[PDB]
């Protein structure tokens, strides 16, 4: 039982005897109140977890692209080989299928490629067929 | 109503509710069967095949007579042949029996839309199989049952078939009777084998005579109430029955509903107050099953972009697969099948098995597709859905089955008709062995091939693979196949094989 | 944003991904391109070598494969190769082998698709490519090598480059190793796990040299009896004593056996208690065997019969589900029962049997059971809906 507080705010607390998972953070006081850019839908997620595709987070992931984007933005801050592996294992689902410019539409990335170099890149990728 | 009938299955005159409401309307009606000859000359299909349909058309034009019609073959494409005939009939109103299978659904939907644009309409029945194979479908939540077990479970549960139609009287035949063009429809004249560019000499009689006055006559002697009470399999069976339905059920020339009802009633009658199982049932039952399977995977004939189809490596063979296609495998169990096979146009399901088996996953490890595409050339009753079927099934592609099953080339051959009379009708330079060794004549010593005048080597070939070798190499490969498929880490091999759909 | 996302981000959810989605993937954009070639995503790759000659399949594409040896060669553990029965296809498994030199491989697998193409090749250009695996990888953990020319000499390569890593080694079907052959690695290898390899090369030394002191404790060992040439051969035949000091050093191994025999050709075998666990009758069993086999086998888990000739079992189901406590899973084809006894055996074993499959011919009816009425009993006993297997009459 501790507590913390995030960057934006100044606002949570929360165990450690329970959240027996708090790795990337068991380092300040291995040696409150002391966290930056994060925020609290991150809380109950790991919390409901870490005692022990499971869903729940089918439920708990349907959210928007935006949130998703951080969620797996701050997954990495805290190490978590579930929660950011599922945050991973769902982006990875919405790409297989699609086509390169498919994928671009649904995350909005923008194409940087010259022509030379996406046009290389195509003709490498057609080996990935057999 | 100028109504045109189209025989493309279905051919007979009884439970044809197409035919039925071609006629009632009045005013004209032309009963035709579109004909390809110069497509016909094409392998596709042996003689066996063509002579069996030619029958049936025959047949099909001597009932007509009999109603003061004619049978109208037209020659050449479906699609071009049809609006030619629109305009010269005047044509209103074309029926026919539905056609589930993939390719014909999809030519029949460009007619349709050919005759609509062009003023007629169109009327169609679903008299080829027991049910509607869209609704057994609808009723599995828009999917076809993939496993018989299944396939029974839900056709339990569900009304039964409909009973089969009346067939049309000459009351209404007269009503609509054309006026046939004297000796010009000899210009839509019933070919021949000779005209259709088959050598005719030496034939003989067929020995599945064509056409539905034959396939009525053996649905009675087949229900004949003590020989057909029966239900341990003969050898007597591996003969061409003369009470065998198959081949007339795929091409129509018998109503699948009259064979069902008929078959209810008489058992009715045996083991009386009862309704009774539906293994009853089980010849038609396997072909719904594989008809419904089919009719909307229009690769299902095929391994690769069939979806219900395990991707098997199998090699490309064609010396294999010719020495099977040829009964000229080592082993007279096998080659005794081809041959009946070639010869006659029928062989017993059992022997289909032996013979499927030996071909894949038993020896050869020769793809399932190219038994079907021989099996479609010789075999009377193997239509697209059937045959492709079977072969998915023994082959262990598809419906989520046990591959441990063995059909041994010499064993399950010796077992089925340990006499060996079978072998010593169709390969007949073998009369001379004794039963103790036919079914293997490499195993016999030189005394008793001599006395036989047979020496293995030269009169008969030796057998192309060690079964036992075969065996144990093709069960490791099933073995791998369907671990990779279960992902089931284990050692048993009961436990690789999923029961339903994928892991 | 999502482009630029982070990188080590993109290779975990890339590692999610089978091979086209991430080449696809690795178009998106310059970063994410990037993480396609990370040696992660290359520890694992499996081979495909075929021809349209000989095969209904596709092969790996050749720009791919020299990409993989350009790029991967020292990223690669895992790799197998599956080659269909051309000797071309054989040649260019062994012309991409000669050139992990690079390579440190955990495991091997060379398997034939089809026609055993390996041994179309002239024997010594199979072994030199092989050999550059055997010297060039330390860490050699399994090897696959069934339907393969490897013979005594290239083993000996092979053990003294990784005796000390060495955990499976299949490897049935290989005709130039010698039992004589064998011995040096069941001796040498200290660490052999799992072992899969033809009778004729089973002997009380190879038994012995497994159930030793040095030895760690078999988890897994597969012998394959075939009756490889004439009509009826005469199996040699290994010394209870050998049997018995085998599990006793390795008391929770599975020992799967399958035989391909005909005729008694089986007088050799089950004529005292083994170990055995797992059986597969591939070809034909006699009655007389079976019973042998239920006095025999108190291991028994799974047991799969694919033929037996003409009198009923009825007595051998029911001692072996008498001796058997263990029996888990059985199959039976083309052989019979009578429901009575069926019903009889299932009574006994029931609950315990995962597996029962059985195709529809093996039942004989009684004054009792009608087939219409055991998948009913044989279904209360199971505890689950139960059918014997059918075959479609078309």
């Amino acid at each position: 039982s501790i507590k913390l507080q995030s960057s934006d705010g100044e606002i949570f607390e929360v165990d450690v005897e329970i959240a027996k998972q708090s790795v990337t953070i068991k380092t300040m006081l291995e040696d409150p109140v002391p966290l930056p850019n994060v925020n609290a839908a991150i809380l109950k997620k790991v919390i409901q977890w870490c005692t022990h595709i499971p869903v729940w987070d089918q439920e708990f992931l349907k959210v928007d692209q935006g949130t998703l984007f951080e969620l797996i933005l701050a997954a990495n801050y805290l190490d978590i080989k579930g929660l950011l592996d599922v945050t991973c294992k769902t982006v990875a689902n919405m790409i297989k299928g699609k086509t390169p410019e498919e994928i671009r539409k649904t995350f909005n990335i923008k194409n940087d490629f010259t022509e030379e170099e996406e046009a290389q890149v195509r003709k490498e990728n057609q080996w990935c067929e057999e | 109503a100028s109504s045109v009938h189209w025989f493309r299955k279905g051919l007979r005159l009884h439970d044809n509710p197409a035919l039925l409401a071609a006629v009632r309307g009045a005013r004209c009606v032309r009963c035709v069967y579109i004909l390809d000859p110069w497509f016909a000359a094409s392998s596709s299909v042996g003689i066996n095949r063509w002579r069996f349909l030619l029958q049936s058309l025959e047949d099909l034009d001597t009932s007509l007579r009999k109603l003061n019609s004619r049978l109208f073959v037209v020659r050449g494409q479906p699609a071009d042949v049809f609006p030619r005939l629109f305009k010269e009939w005047g044509v209103t109103r074309l029926t026919f029996e539905y056609d589930s299978e993939p390719f014909g659904k999809e030519r029949d939907a460009a007619i349709m839309k050919m005759a609509k644009e062009a003023g007629v309409e169109v009327v169609t029945e679903n008299s080829h199989t027991l049910y509607d194979l869209d609704r057994i479908i609808e009723l599995n939540g828009q999917k076809p049952p993939l496993t018989y077990k299944r396939f029974q479970a839900l056709i339990s549960r569900m009304e039964l078939p409909k009973k089969p139609a009346v067939a049309v009287s000459s009351q209404q035949m007269e009503s609509c009777r054309a006026e046939i063009q004297e000796n010009h429809d000899d210009t839509y004249g019933v070919p021949s084998l000779e005209e259709l560019g088959f050598p005719t000499e030496g034939l003989g009689p067929a020995v599945w005579q064509g056409g539905e006055t034959e396939a009525l006559a053996r649905l009675d002697k087949h229900l004949e109430r003590k020989a057909w009470v029966a239900n341990r399999m003969n050898a007597n069976s591996l003969l061409a029955s003369p009470t065998g339905l198959s081949p007339y059920l795929r091409f129509g020339c018998l109503s699948c509903r009259l064979f069902y009802y008929r078959l209810w009633d008489l058992y009715k009658k045996v083991k009386r107050n009862s309704t009774p199982p539906l293994s009853l049932f089980g010849q038609l039952l396997w072909r719904e099953f594989f008809y419904t399977a089919a009719t909307n995977n229009p690769r299902f004939d095929r391994m690769e972009g069939n979806p219900i189809c395990i991707q098997i490596p199998w090699d490309r063979n064609p010396e294999a697969l010719a020495k099977w296609a040829e009964g000229k495998t080592g082993f007279p169990w096998i080659d005794a099948i081809m041959t009946q096979l070639r010869q006659e146009g029928w062989i017993h399901h059992l022997a289909r098995h032996a013979v499927a088996c030996f071909l894949t996953r038993g020896d050869l490890w020769v793809s399932w597709e190219s038994g079907v595409r021989v099996f479609d050339e010789l075999l009377l009753d193997a239509d697209f859905s059937v045959n492709a079927g079977s072969w998915m099934w023994l082959s262990c592609s598809a419906f989520f089955q046990q591959f441990f099953h063995c059909y041994c080339p010499v064993g399950f051959g010796r077992r089925t008709d340990p006499s060996g009379d079978y072998i010593r009708r169709y390969l007949p330079k073998l009369k001379g062995f004794p039963s103790r060794y036919i079914y293997e004549p490499w195993n016999a010593p030189e005394s008793v091939q001599k006395a036989a005048k047979c020496i293995i080597g030269v009169d008969y070939p030796r057998p192309i693979v060690n079964h036992a070798e075969t065996s144990r190499l093709n069960i490791e490969r099933m073995k791998q196949i369907y671990q990779q498929l279960s992902r089931y880490r284990g050692l048993c091999l009961l436990a690789s094989v999923p029961s339903c759909v994928e892991d | 944003d999502w482009g630029n996302l982070l990188q080590d981000i993109i290779l975990q959810v890339f590692k999610y991904l089978p091979l086209l989605d991430r080449a696809h993937a690795s178009q998106v954009c310059r970063n994410w391109n990037q993480v396609f070639h990370m040696p992660d995503l290359w520890r694992c790759f499996e081979f495909e070598l075929n021809q349209p000659a000989t095969s209904y399949l596709k092969a790996t594409h050749p720009e791919l494969i020299k990409q993989i040896i350009k790029r991967h060669s020292n990223h690669l553990q895992y790799v197998s190769f599956k080659v269909d029965s051309s000797k071309e296809s054989a040649e260019a498994a062994c012309d991409i082998l000669s050139q992990l030199v690079n390579c440190s491989l955990k495991t091997l697998g060379l398997i034939s698709t089809a026609r055993p193409s390996f041994m179309d090749l002239p024997k010594s250009h199979f072994i030199s490519a092989l050999t550059v695996v055997f010297v060039n990888s330390k860490s050699l953990s399994s090897l696959k090598i069934d339907d393969t020319p490897v013979d005594d000499p290239s083993l000996k390569v092979l053990v003294a480059n990784n005796s000390d890593t060495l955990k499976l080694l299949k490897m049935s079907s290989c005709p130039h190793v010698s039992p004589a052959g064998i011995l040096c690695v069941a001796d040498q290898c200290h660490g052999l796990r799992e072992l899969a390899l033809n009778y004729h090369l089973l002997s009380d030394e190879l038994l012995l040299a497994l159930s030793s002191e040095k030895h760690v404790r078999l988890e897994h060992l597969r012998i394959d009896v075939v009756s490889e040439n004439p009509g009826q051969t005469h199996f040699h035949t290994i010394q209870k004593s050998s049997w018995d000091a085998f599990i006793r050093h390795s008391p929770k191994v599975n020992l799967v056996m399958y035989f391909f025999l005909y005729e008694e050709e089986f007088d050799p075998f089950f004529r005292y208690e083994i170990p055995a666990t797992h059986l597969y009758f591939g070809r034909s069993v006699s009655k007389d065997v079976l019973g042998r086999v239920g006095m025999t086998c108190p291991r028994l888990v799974e047991l799969v019969v694919c033929a037996n000739g003409l009198r009923p079992l009825d007595e051998e189901l029911i001692r072996i589900a008498e001796r058997c406590k263990n029996l888990s899973a059985i199959g039976l084809g083309e052989c019979e029962v009578s429901c009575s006894a069926f019903v009889e055996f299932v009574k006994m074993c029931g609950g315990r049997l995962s597996q029962l499959s059985i195709m529809e011919e093996v039942l004989i009816p009684d004054q009792k059971y009608s087939l219409e009425q055991i998948h009913w009993e044989v279904s209360k006993h199971l505890g689950r809906v139960w059918f014997p297997d059918m075959m479609p009459t078309w």
